[PDB]
């Protein structure tokens, strides 16, 4: 699925708007978040461990058989983390964090995991991106639907300082756990400001987002949210596009710090190549 | 950073 990407069965398709999307549109020229609405993020996926039944990370559905996430969720040697297809399963269509959602969610097994060959776990998580092929295609529904991948022009016009994106996840609410999927809208921050907030070498394959100390508003992703989608709604065709992947941050919601995200468009060629070959 | 559950029935 991809011709109908970014159009939510319970919102766009019915001409209904969610509680906070206007905030995103008005800016075009999870800690401190809120409960998501049912069907608000139908591409949200839960990365899950089979052994101790645990939430590992968030992820997103980009087609009936492909899930996108952060590579650190799968491979992070400094913490002795190195998962294979058989160590995980994906849960699509969820709202409740712990509750197994009978008749609503779908569970899939992984066929193959592809980690960007130049993923830099040794230093700054440069190119923190991974693709996962589902063993069997997932059937879409009101709660399951793929998000679109950005094209050059969508990335050009939307990825600007001040423009707000949206992050969703079942991660920690503070640096305990939410009962349902949380959502927070955050503004993209100027690259210089991102660089000057950390000692870590940031690259062109990343962007940071969050409110500045003087802005009053707060919000950020936290443990459990990584691998999840940072999305924006295009004001041109009204579809939702995944601009980033929750990558890293120093703590959660700390003043003067910002969440960092993988720049999806810059790595789009690797995505296309992988899906076109495998 | 860096990266309670109900058992999943044998339904996948």
């Amino acid at each position: 699925g991809g011709a109908d990407c970014g159009l939510r069965p319970l919102f766009e398709k019915k001409s209904l708007e969610d509680k906070t999307e206007r905030e995103l549109l008005e800016s075009y020229i999870i800690v401190e978040g809120s409960d998501a609405e049912i069907g608000m993020s139908p591409w949200q996926v839960m990365l899950f461990r089979k052994s101790p039944q645990e939430l590992l990370c968030g992820a997103s559905l980009i087609s009936d058989r492909w899930v996108l996430t952060a590579a650190h969720c799968l491979l992070y040697p400094p913490w002795d983390k190195n998962f294979t297809e058989n160590d995980l399963l994906v849960r699509i269509g969820k709202h409740s964090r712990t509750r197994y959602e009978r008749n609503i969610e779908k569970i899939s097994m992984l066929e193959k995991i592809y980690i960007h060959p130049r993923y830099n776990w040794r230093e700054n998580l440069d190119r923190d991106i991974a693709l996962m092929k589902l063993k069997k295609p997932v059937a879409f529904s009101d709660y399951i639907h793929p998000v679109c991948l950005p094209d050059r022009e969508t990335a050009a016009s939307l990825l600007q300082a001040g423009y707000k994106g949206r992050v969703t996840g079942w991660g920690n609410l503070k640096e305990g756990q939410p009962s349902v999927l949380q959502v927070v809208n955050l503004p993209i921050v100027e690259r210089p400001v991102c660089k000057d907030s950390t000692r870590i070498r940031i690259t062109d394959n990343m962007f940071c987002a969050g409110y500045k100390p003087d802005e009053g508003k707060r919000g950020d992703a936290c443990e459990g949210d990584s691998g999840g989608p940072f999305v924006m709604k295009s004001p041109f065709n009204n579809r939702w596009y995944q601009m980033g992947i929750v990558s890293w941050g120093e703590g959660c919601d700390r003043d003067g710090k910002y969440g960092f995200y993988t720049h999806v468009f810059r790595l789009k060629k690797w995505i296309q190549k992988v899906i076109d070959q495998f | 950073r860096x990266a309670d559950y109900e058992p999943i029935p044998e339904e996948a």
